[PDB]
């Protein structure tokens, strides 16, 4: 069971994420059961001219 | 859920993912209607000693 949680909260600090408490509601349960051991972050770059 | 009780229309705020609800420890007091979206409230009906 792939429990995905998300909580979009606005903030005015750029770095050094502030303290406090927040909740995380389950988004959607994904059907899983395969073997996963390595997570890879995939970002997006903005090619200019 | 299964059993006996009073089904009332409370004002609890049930989140979309939430389905059931307990009170203190494994005592269900409010559920969600399977067909519709309205929120019920399972309340134990009148009891007491004579
Ligand atoms: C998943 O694959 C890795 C890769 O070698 C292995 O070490 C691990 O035991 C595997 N886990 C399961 C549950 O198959
Ligand atoms: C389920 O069926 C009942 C039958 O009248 C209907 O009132 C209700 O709106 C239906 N629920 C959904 C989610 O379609």
């Amino acid at each position: 069971y792939f429990k995905i949680y998300s909580k979009h909260t606005p903030i005015n600090l750029v770095r050094d994420l502030p303290q406090g408490f927040s909740a995380l509601e389950p988004l959607v349960d994904l059907p899983i059961g395969i073997n996963i051991t390595r997570f890879q972050t995939l970002l997006a770059l903005h090619r200019s001219y | 859920l299964t059993g006996t009780g009073v089904l009332t229309e409370s004002n609890k705020k049930f989140l979309p993912f939430q389905q059931f609800g307990r009170d203190i420890a494994d005592t269900t007091d409010a559920v969600r209607d399977p067909q519709t979206l309205e929120i019920l409230d399972i309340t134990p009906c009148s009891f007491g000693g004579v």
